[PDB]
Parts: structure tokens; sequence; C-alpha cells
């Protein structure tokens, strides 16, 4: 033929069949032992998610949400993702004492449901009403963005203490139980309005620590609705929403490390 | 610890780099020694 | 074009002096007119040689920039700029990826260009050396007056004059001469002075006395002649053009390189476009379809391989430089290993090029002297009183002297003023009797008759050094038979005795044997003149026989030859044991050529020519079956009337071939004949008459000390110490580097698979990219470099000089067996070890292997800053990318770890590491430096930006260890099978 005879062509096939078969069987074996060394409830390493990311619902083309108020299908793209998220926080999804629980309607302290063990059933998560998100189809004019803190197993988000000076200096400082979120731009051509649990501009600490998908399915993380009823129009406004805390940090590279990058433009 | 389990989300990449560079250097020296056993 | 120059020349030495003048419109006495000479100048053109048109270095450099790998890397470099252009227009990408990767790849092409350019070097100044043989000026007779002119202004027809010490300015017809002798070594390779006279003495113009040639010099006397040829039209000017004009051609090693380039280029374009369409079918945007292709290019092309080859060659050439063997062309480092036939000059190559005493006949006994340079033999006789009598004649009846200031150099190497035979005798006595000058001071010469053409002997009368005598001793030497007709007694073991027919017959026997050995034989005799008949003041007349020259006492015979170099016989046998055929090709006479052939082992004992059979059986040569003769001796005059097909039959039908009295073109023809049969041929030589053959040879080797400038220009390799044993070393080195290149190539190729497979699974699986493009270049250009080079220092696995020369048609540098092992077996195991570490990193950060399938869409989505892992956690864009790049880093390090084992297995093709050992210090160096580089690239701060290399956790380093070990075991088991059964299965499938 090309290389060899039929007899040789066969033998080279019988070899590579057994050979690659063995190699596949060995590869699988090493994957088995790897998995055997891992927990079902907690990942081996968590230093790469460490400082929590802050992500929002409006799917930004490039950290930007520009549209026209005087146009219907101009914002119907951002309403798709906005709906996708809030559709999960339905009351019909949170039914019965299992696996949900009614928690303080005001920001409270942490809740420990034991260890990362299966020695108990599904760890009961705090309910969250999308109805706590006042004012927010969504904002056809002047968007109503929804913030979110990235989930990390066993992470206890710790707010800053009012020992020294603060950006939003001491205003509504629920020091003990709220992780604040203050959006900014100089360039003050807007109108910041925050909505959340208990009416506070933060995340209620009663939703922590997260026990993971395996130990807490259907779990709901707290949301923070933000509305920009800015009196300006037809210009790119670089708005940055920042979260503050002891376990919260940022990076010049990762522009989502505990903060937002939104470029709103109501070009109408 | 409980609420004070910050160490869980931390890794000393600084020491690791110091050690890694020490090792790389020493392996580089060892190599020179064996090569220079005759030039 | 040069087929005309490969033919024997035609001449006009047969014409009379007068007749020759009519042909050139010339005067025998007055010479040309100033006007007629200038007319002929403009007519024929200058008496000069024009160098052939060369290829500029520009075109030579750029021709490498387009050879398979460079072509693919160019397509990659441009395709980078393509994707970059498409980006800069569509969505403003502030990145530098495609732009920088395009710059990097273009640089890789340029630098790789320098390496191949350095390897494909051609240092040739043939025509320049020939031009150096034309004198600046010549002496001509014009308008009846002699004047010096620019030699280029010399034309056919003018009257030229030459004298001892000057170069022949052009081909001349001798019309007048006085004691003129010439050095024709340019045409023959033999430096013994040849007389020139107006008389025609041979039909063959290269042998006649009435022609003098350009490229030669007058050694003594004076001559006048008419110019018959000028410039390019001279006999050796044509040799110049032939030699300088010959097409170089591709080396065996070069052909091998291009061959695997085709193979690897083939699989590259195959998988390249095979997956380019496979991606579009899967609905991949052309924006991405090209990005994947660039990666495929980088994965398939072994970026550092061609440069490795060059470095391995260079390092092998450095070792040979350290044995006095200079390599002018890097590729010639390997040709000697692939050589199946050596065509060797004799004089100054196989031989020392110095008349040396070989045997002596005295006391009715043949004695042998030591002919070797360094005198590696033993003594023959010292005791016999006869010896001292013969020794005295050899010293006394000798007019040769050592040049001043030689006392530092060895006797046999020092320059001597005199003819070759007298120098030989001088050096013979000086060696075994101490200072000859002393013997010539103790015995003052009073009268002598120098060797005469008519007398055929030379005699001398000396004052006997003996005090009790202080009388007159007569000594003489000459033609053995002439000396015999002048002897009455023979000095036997001390005492004289009558010359009976018995001893006279033993003389003839001794004389015939020595002459049969191709040796020049001289007779020696002396006579103690009677005291009473010769007073202490008796005057001797040298002009008229004033003393007896008959009834003298015969002392002995001495024989001499230009002997082989000490190492030559043994080197020839070693070449022959390695299955290399050795042919002699010489300008010298057949009797001498044949005798040295037997001396060095070109013709082995018992082997006969057709002429030998005929003489032994006493039958006509036509009655001899030529197939009964494995040896042959072909004279150039017969070679001339043979067609190449008939030359091919000679080459095919004889194992032991001697081509004697060959011209320079004839040497070229013999070389081409050998090549025509498909053989790789080496030429060894030292003369300008070797230049064409040296050029045409696959590898020409010139002698460094004895070699002429031309020969060393025509060669690929120079033996700086004239050590012929270096050929044996060269062939051995050549074979070793050939095997080691295979090892180094397999090693380099093996790591291609773990660079290809990640890109494929990226498409077919939709998982995050396991390894990056930049990461690949960190391997092929970084870590694999020193290890791959180090394989060039591997010792032989067996006695390589015991095997036959490779068949260049069947035995390739890269074959299917190499690809099967590197791509199909070992590289495949490396790929898995890479993937394993990849799955380990991701799973330990929360992305278990199961959830990875079909996630790249959301993974690469820059706007999704919340991807959910297996544990329900949410990752931003840059966070997951850090883990991904950490995956690139550990996959990279996994390659390094699996290359550890590969380096050790590529060490040996057959033998076990437990047999070959770990005595390669460069290899061990490679292991340490490779690992140091990898660690540095991962842990050095800032490398996460420039190369996207991230620090690895200690446990990460060990992921591929079980795969590294399986490689070592697998290959060790496999080679154990090879050795345990030379049959073929494992062998014919995987044995590189
Ligand atoms: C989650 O809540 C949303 C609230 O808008 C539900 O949307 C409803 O969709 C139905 C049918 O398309 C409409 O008739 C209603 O007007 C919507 N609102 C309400 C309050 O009922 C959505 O269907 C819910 N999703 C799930 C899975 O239950
Ligand atoms: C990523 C995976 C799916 C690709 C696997 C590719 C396999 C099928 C390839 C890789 C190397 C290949 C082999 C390389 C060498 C030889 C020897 C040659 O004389 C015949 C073909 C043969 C035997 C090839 C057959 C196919 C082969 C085994
Ligand atoms: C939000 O909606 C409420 C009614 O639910 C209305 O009273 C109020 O004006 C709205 N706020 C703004 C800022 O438009
Ligand atoms: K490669
Ligand atoms: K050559
Ligand atoms: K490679
Ligand atoms: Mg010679």
């Amino acid at each position: 033929f090309l290389g060899r005879t039929g007899s040789s062509w066969f033998k080279i096939f019988l070899f590579y069949l057994i050979f690659y078969g063995c190699l596949a069987g060995i590869f699988i074996g090493t994957i088995q032992v790897l998995l055997l060394t891992l927990s079902d409830f907690e990942p081996k390493y968590q230093d790469r998610v460490a400082p929590p990311g802050l992500s929002h619902a409006p799917y930004a083309i490039k950290t930007e949400i520009s549209f026209s108020i005087s146009n219907p299908k101009s914002y119907e793209s951002f309403v798709k993702s906005m709906h996708k998220l809030m559709d999960l926080y339905n009351e019909s999804s949170q039914a019965g004492n299992s696996p949900f629980e009614d928690c303080s309607d005001t920001p409270a302290d942490y809740i420990k449901r034991g260890d990362l063990d299966d020695s108990q059933g599904q760890k009961k998560a705090c309910r969250f009403s999308r109805m706590w998100l006042k004012n927010c189809g969504y904002a056809e004019g002047k968007p109503c963005v929804v913030a979110k803190l990235n989930r990390i197993i066993g992470f206890y988000p710790k707010p800053l203490k009012n020992t020294t000076d603060l950006p939003e200096e001491l205003q509504a400082n629920y020091n003990q139980y709220v992780l604040p979120l203050r959006c900014a731009a100089r360039e003050k051509i807007g109108s910041i309005e925050y909505f959340g649990l208990g009416g506070y501009a933060g995340f209620p600490l009663q939703y922590y620590p997260y026990y993971g998908k395996r130990l807490q399915k259907k779990y709901l993380q707290p949301l923070l609705a933000i509305q920009f009823t800015n009196l300006t129009q037809n210009m790119e406004l670089r708005i940055e929403c920042k979260v503050y805390g002891e376990n919260i940090d940022y990076s010049e590279k990762d522009r989502f490390r505990g903060r937002f990058e939104v470029k709103i433009e109501v070009k109408s | 610890e409980g609420p004070d389990n910050d160490e869980r989300f931390t890794y000393d990449y600084y020491r690791l780099r110091v050690v890694g560079l020490i090792v790389a250097a020493v392996l580089c020296v060892i190599g020179i020694i064996i090569l220079l056993a005759g030039k | 074009l040069d087929e005309l120059k490969k033919e024997v020349s035609m001449d006009d030495h047969k014409l009379s002096l007068d007749e020759l003048h009519n042909k050139y419109g010339t005067d025998l006495t007055r010479g040309l007119t100033n006007a007629r000479a200038k007319e002929i100048l403009a007519r024929d053109g200058p008496n000069s040689l024009t160098p052939p048109p060369t290829t500029p270095e520009w075109i030579k450099f750029c021709r490498q920039l387009f050879g398979g790998f460079s072509i693919l890397l160019w397509i990659g470099a441009i395709l980078c700029f393509l994707a970059y252009g498409i980006q800069a227009a569509t969505e403003d990408e502030p990145a530098n990826d495609n732009l920088y990767l395009g710059v990097v790849l273009s640089t890789v092409v340029i630098v790789t260009g320098c390496f191949s350019y350095y390897q494909e070097a051609k240092s040739s100044r043939i025509m320049d050396s020939f031009k150096n043989m034309v004198p600046q000026q010549a002496l001509v007779i014009r308008d009846g007056e002699k004047s010096t002119i620019n030699a280029e202004f010399v034309v056919a027809g003018d009257l030229v004059e030459v004298k001892g010490g000057d170069r022949i300015p052009a081909d001349l017809r001798i019309i007048s001469a006085h004691g003129c002798k010439v050095d024709n070594s340019s045409l023959t390779g033999e430096s013994e002075p040849q007389t020139r006279s107006p008389e025609f003495s041979s039909e063959n113009p290269l042998e006649t006395r009435n022609i003098a040639f350009f490229s030669t010099n007058c050694v003594e006397g004076t001559a006048r002649g008419v110019v018959v040829y000028t410039g390019d039209r001279t006999v050796m000017g044509r040799i110049a053009t032939l030699a300088s004009g010959l097409e170089v051609g591709r080396t065996p090693i070069a052909i091998e390189i291009e061959h695997f380039i085709h193979i690897i280029t083939g699989v590259a374009v195959f998988l390249g476009v095979s997956f380019f369409i496979l991606s579009l079918i899967l609905g991949y945007s052309w924006l991405e379809a090209v990005i994947f292709l660039i990666g495929i290019i980088v994965a398939n092309v072994p970026e550092g391989l061609l440069a490795t080859v060059t470095v391995c060659l260079t390092l092998t050439a450095k070792r040979m430089a350290r044995k006095n063997c200079l390599v002018k062309n890097l590729e010639a480092v390997e040709t000697l290993g692939s050589t199946s036939t050596i065509c060797s000059d004799k004089t100054g190559t196989l031989t020392q090029n110095r008349m040396t005493v070989a045997h002596m006949w005295f006391d009715n006994q043949i004695h042998e002297a030591d002919t070797t340079e360094n005198q590696s033999g033993a003594a023959f006789d010292k005791t016999s009183a006869t010896w001292s009598a013969l020794s005295r004649i050899a010293a006394l009846c000798n007019r040769a002297v050592f040049q001043a200031g030689q006392d530092n150099v060895p006797i046999l190497k020092r320059s001597v003023a005199g003819d070759a035979s007298e120098s030989a005798l001088l050096k013979c006595i000086e060696l075994c009797c101490g200072s000859v000058q002393g013997m010539r001071d103790r015995n003052p010469k009073i009268v002598e008759i120098p060797f005469n053409s008519t007398n055929k002997y030379q005699l001398s009368i000396h004052e006997n050094e003996k005090s009790s005598e202080s009388r007159y001793l007569l000594v003489m030497k000459g033609a053995p038979e002439r000396i015999l007709d002048r002897c009455s007694t023979i000095l036997l073991n001390g005492a004289e005795e009558p010359l009976k027919e018995d001893m006279k017959e033993a003389f003839q026997n001794a004389y015939l044997e020595l002459g049969g050995l191709g040796e020049r034989v001289l007779g020696f005799c002396h006579f103690a003149l009677p005291e009473d008949k010769y007073n202490e003041g008796y005057p001797f007349d040298a002009d008229e026989p004033n003393f007896p020259t008959t009834d003298l006492c015969f002392v002995g015979l001495m024989a001499m030859i230009d002997p082989p170099r000490a190492a030559v016989p043994d080197a020839v046998g070693k070449c022959r044991s390695a299955g290399i055929k050795v042919i002699m090709v010489t300008g010298d006479h057949p009797i001498t050529a044949k005798a040295i052939a037997k001396g060095v082992g070109i013709i082995s004992e018992g082997n006969e020519t057709i002429e030998d059979i005929a003489a032994r059986l006493n039958i006509p040569i036509g009655q001899v079956n030529p197939r009964d003769a494995k040896a042959c001796v072909v004279h150039g005059s017969d070679l001339k009337d043979l067609s190449t097909e008939v030359l091919d039959d000679i080459l095919h039908y004889h194992t032991e071939i001697v081509f004697a009295r060959t011209s320079p073109q004839q040497k070229l023809i013999i070389v081409e004949g050998c090549q025509r049969q498909g053989a790789i041929v080496a030429v060894t030589g030292d003369g300008v008459n070797d230049s064409p053959a040296l050029k045409k040879a696959d590898i020409g080797v010139a002698m460094g000390i004895s070699g002429s400038d031309v020969s060393k220009q025509a060669a690929d390799m120079i033996l700086l110490d004239d050590n012929f044993a270096s050929i044996v070393t060269g062939v051995e080195e050549g074979r070793l580097i050939f095997d080691n290149l295979k090892k180094s190539i397999a090693y380099t190729l093996t790591s291609n698979i773990p660079e290809i497979t990640p890109f494929l699974v990226f498409i077919i699986g939709n998982v995050p990219l396991p390894l990056g493009t930049v990461t690949i270049l960190c391997i092929d250009l970084g870590t694999d470099m020193v290890p791959a080079i180090s394989l060039a220092y591997e010792q032989a696995e067996s006695d390589i000089m015991k095997r036959q020369p490779r068949n260049p048609k069947t035995d390739k540098l890269v074959n299917e067996r190499l690809i099967s092992m590197a791509y199909g077996q070992i590289g495949m195991i490396q790929a898995l070890g890479g993937f394993f570490s990849y799955f380990v990193i991701l799973a330990e950060n929360g992305f278990l292997p199961m959830d990875l399938i079909g996630k790249r869409v959301r993974w690469d989505d820059r706007w999704i800053s919340d991807v959910e892992d297996s544990f329900g956690q949410q990752w931003t864009y840059e966070q997951r990318k850090i883990v991904e790049f950490t995956c690139h880093t550990s996959f990279f390090i996994s390659i390094v770890v699996v290359q550890w084992a590969d380096l050790i297995i590529c060490k040996t093709r057959r033998n076990s590491i437990f047999q070959q050992g770990m005595k390669n210090k460069i290899l061990i160096f490679g292991l340490f430096e490779e690992t140091a580089l990898a660690a540095f690239l991962s842990y050095c701060p800032g490398t996460d930006v420039a190369l996207r290399m991230y620090p690895l956790k200690p446990s990460w380093w060990f992921c591929a260890f079980p795969y590294s070990l399986i490689i070592f075991l697998y290959d060790e088991m496999r080679r154990f099978i090879i050795r345990r059964s030379p049959g073929g299965w494992v062998e014919q499938e995987t044995y590189y």
C-alpha cells in the first residue's frame, strides 16, 4: 500500500489499539486518585477568588450600557439579563420551611449552620424578596442597575468600623451588620439612589457564610438595586460602584475586584 | 476559625517566589559545577 | 558548458620552429612588433583569468527565509497581523497579543535564517589562487630587444624568455634552451625537475620537452619560447575555469534536512487546514478560526530544531579543530561519515613527498631502512664493517647539504639544497651515523667528477681520515650495472674478495627485487689507491682520466622511494574495514603508483591485474579472463580513449583500483564516475592538479602543511598536521553525529504533541485553553534548547567503524519509525501528563473536570464577571484567567518534567541507560538549567505580564511525575525487546 503489507498494517493497528487503550486507562486512573483527594463540600484552594468580585445584571457590551429612551428595542437587550436574574428571586421559588427560612427584615449578624459537613440536610438559607428592591419592564429612562457580591464558601464579609474617617462619612452607618456600596464618578452629574434589604445600601450579613452548592442548593445571595435618575443626557458617564470592608480589596488589572465599571449613556 | 477564618482565602505567594527563585539559582549553580568538570 | 574542459588538450609541439612562427605571425629572433603585439592584445584579450560570476550574499540569506518552516512561520506572523488588523477596525482592542506575537514570530524567522545561512557556507576562492600563479611581469623580445612587461600584456606569438626562479607566464613553445629544468608539479603533482629543450620528445604534449606551461616554474637554466596560449586558453587556465566553474551541489546532510522539513511541513499543513475547516463546521467565526490556525502553526513547527542541528554540527567541528582537522564548511562534518568511496592522490597525501632510502644491499643481504617520518621502525645493521664502507661513500660521494639554521627541526623534515637522491642519502647517513659534515671534514675532498649524462657515475677522491694511512681514497656511485662493470672485488663482511659469477648473480637478483618494489636503485663502490703510486702531493686530473676507474671494489646497493606517511597503511585498512572503497588517483608513473598501492594496502596481498596473470602464466593478456583480476592499474593514456560507460565497468568490476598518470580533468572524471554509481565520494589531495576533483567530491580533504594554496581552496576540510589518521577519525565523527542528530530530532519533535493536542481539545471539547502560543515558544526556544544540543555529546552505542556506510537512498535521518515513536507513543504520553496537571489546577480551584466541557463560551466572555464553578462560587473575568494562565504555566512545567525522561531515553537508540550510563556532563547540565529556567520563568516577578507565567504551588510540580516515569519504563522495556530479539518487530517499527 503506502507503507506496509496488510499483515503489517494489522499489527500496527492491534498495537496502537492496546497501547492507547492502556494510556487512556492510566490517564483515567490518575484522574480517579485526584478526585479521591478532594472534598465534595469545599475546594482545596480559595486564594484565587479571595477578594470577592462585584458583578451586575445589565450585560455590558464593554463595561457599558448605552441606549435611547425614545426607543423601545434600544434597552430590551439589558432588560433580558435584568429579568434573568430577578426571575430567580420569585416568591413561588421560596416556598415552605424547606429549604428556606424567614430571616430578620433588618440587617443582622452571621448565621452558622455548623460545619461544611453532610451531618445535616440542606443547610437552610435566608429568604430574599425582590420586593425589597423598590422602584425595580424596568427603567426605560435612567436605568435601575442591580449589584451582587460573588459567592465564596465560608466567606464572612466584614464591614469597616467607624474608628476613623470614611467616604460616606458616618451616614446611616450600620457598622455592625452592613457591607456598604457607594457609587461615584468631580463629574458629579447624576443622582444616586440605593435600594436593598432593610432599606440600607449594603448586603445583610445574615446571608453568610455561604455553604456551597452541594450543602446549600436554591440558596439566595443578597442583591442591591441602584438607580441613576441623573438629570443629564447624551453623554458617557463613567460610574464606579465600590464596596467597602475588611475582606474587600481591589486591583488595577481586575476591574471587577469588589467594584463596578459602568458607562451609562441615555442618548435620547 | 469561625468568622475570623481569613487565612482560608490567603496564600503566601511571596515566600513561594523567594523559595522558587532560590531553588532555580541553586540548580543553575549545580549545573555549572557539573559542566565545568572539564569544560 | 564545462564538458569541453573535461577533455584532453590538443597542441602544436609537432610543428617545426619556423612553421610555428607562420601560425602566430612571429619572429624567432626579433620577436613581435610593438604595434603587432598591441594589435593581438585587442584581438585575443588580456593574458589573465576572470573569476566566475558569484551569487551575492543578499540572495543567499533570503533563500533560507523561505524553506518550509520559515514559510509556515511567515504565514503565522502575517496571520497574527491579520487578526490584529481585523481587531483594530472592529472592536478597539487595547491589547498587544497578535501584534507582538507577529513581531516575535518574524524575528524567529530572521534569526533562524542566520543559523541556516551559517550552515550553508561556501568559502571558495579557486580562481584567485590560480591568478596568483601568473607573474606580475614577463620578459619578452620585441623589435629585437628584451623588455619587462605586465604579464597580462603578453599575447600569442611573442618571444618570451625565462630563467631559474621565475614563473612561466604563459604556455610556450620552446625554441631555445640551455640547461633548462622545470617544475611541472602543477600538472602531475610531482616536483622532480623536468628538462625543457626545443626538440619534440613525445606525441603527448603534456610529456614533451618543447612545451612549457603556465602555472609552473623554471627551476634552473634558461629558455626562450613562443607563446601559443594565453589566459583562459592555457592548459591550466582551463583547469582553473573547470575547477572554479563546477557546480557545488547539495551535501548528504543538507538533503536529509530538506527531507524531514517536507515531512513535518506536510503534517503541519494537513492538521492546519484539517482543523481550520473542522472549526468553521462547528460554527467558529473567522476571527477565531485564524487565531486557532496561528496556534496550530506554532505547535507543529519545531521552532528551535534547525538551529539545534547547526549548533550540534558546530560543536562536532570544534572537537575536530582540536585534532588538527579544520572544517571550512559545517556540513562537511557529516559527509565523511556517509562516505563509501575515497579517491586519493598519492604524492604528498599517501606519501611524504620526499625521496627516502628504503633498502640496502651489502654482504649478499637485503636490509630495510626505516622510511617513516618520526622513525617508528627499527634498525637494520650497524655492526658490519661493510656498512661503514658503504656509509662513507654515501656521505663522501655526495654534494648535498642542509640549509642553514635547521638544527632545530628533525633530520627528515629539514630543507636540503640538492637533487632528491643525494638528499635521501644525506638524511640516511646523518640519521644513523651522526653529522655528515663531520665525515666530510675528516676526509677532505681533493678532486671530483660530478655525475655525467655520459659517464652515468659520480666519483670523488678524498684524504683518508685514518692517521696511519692519510692516503687517497676513491669513491663512486651511479647506475648499478655501470658500477658493476668497474668492479673486481666485493667488500664482504669486512674483507675483500674476487667478484665471482655467483655474487654477480645475487647482485642481479637483489637489483631486480628492489626495482620491482618501484624503488630507484644506485650502485656504490670504492678503491684504496696504491700509496707508492700516489704521493701525498700527487695531482689528480678530473678532465682526463689521471687515475684508474676500473677493477674497483663493489661495496653495495642502495634503493629509495617517496615513501608512505607512517599512519597511511593503517588508516587505509581502517577505511576498508568500515566498508569504504579506496581508489588511488595519481599523476605519477604506473610502476611507482602500483608499488605504493601495495605498500599502503590499496592493493591487498595476492590480488592481481590482468597483466600480472599474463606474466605469471606466461600467456597473452587477451587470453586472460579479465574477471579473474580484482585489481587494476589504468594509465591515463588509455583512460583518454575510454568512454564513461567503459570507465563505469572498470569501477564496478574491480575492488582494488589504481588510476596512474592521470591529468586533472581525468581525476574529476573518475570522481564523477564513482558518484554516477550512487556513491558518496571523498577526495584526498595536496596539489593544484587535485583542484577539480576536490571541488566535485562530496567532500574534499586537503593536506595542510604539504598542500598547495589551490588545493586548500578547493577543499571542505584541511588536515593541518598532514595526519592521514584524521580521515578515520573524521568518518567516525561523521557517523556519530548522524546518529546523535536522530536522537536530538526525536527529542525536539516529541514535545510537539503536548503542544498540538491542547489546541485540538480546545475546539472539540469547548474547554478553557490548556496551553498558550507564547508558552510553546518558551519550550522550543527556551527549555528544550540545551537538552537537545547535549545529545551531540553522546558516545557510540556500539562499534560504528564496524558497520558499512549508510545507504543515502534508504537510511534517512528522519523516517517513519522516528515519527511513530516521537508523535505516536512518547509525545502522546507527554500530552496526557500536561492535561492531567491542567485538570488538577482547575479542580483544586473549584472547576471539576465534568463541568469544564462546553464552558469556554462563558469562560472567554469578558462581560461575564460571575461564572459559577462546581461548588457554586462566582468568578470575575480576570480571576478565572489567572487560574487559566496558571494552567498554562503548569502544563508548560509538565512538558519540562516529561522531557526529563525523554532526554534520558533519547540518549540511546538501542542500549539501556544502565549500559550507556550518565557520563554526558552537558546533558546533565541541560537538565539542571532547563529546570532552573522553568522555575525562573514561573517565580520571577513581572513574568506574569510579559509571558503570562504564574507562580506554581509546590504540589503542582509533581503532577507529571508519574507520566515522566512511565516514559522511562516504557522506553526501557521496548529497547529491552529490541536487544533481546534482533528479529525485527519492535526494531523495524520503532528503531529510529
Ligand atoms: C418570576 O417572576 C416574574 C415576575 O415578572 C414572572 O413573570 C410573570 O410572567 C407571567 C407569564 O409570562 C405574566 O403573566 C406575569 O405578568 C409576570 N409577573 C408576575 C408577577 O406574575 C415569572 O413568570 C416568574 N418565573 C417563574 C419561573 O416563576
Ligand atoms: C489527538 C489524537 C486523537 C490523535 C491521534 C493520532 C494518531 C492516530 C496518529 C499519530 C501518529 C500516527 C502514526 C505515526 C507513524 C506511523 C508510521 C507510518 O509508517 C504509518 C502510519 C503511522 C502508524 C501513524 C498512524 C496514525 C498515528 C498513530
Ligand atoms: C418609585 O416608585 C414609587 C412608587 O412605588 C414612586 O412613588 C416614586 O416616585 C418612584 N421614585 C422615583 C425616584 O422615581
Ligand atoms: K513547536
Ligand atoms: K567539494
Ligand atoms: K517541540
Ligand atoms: Mg600530491
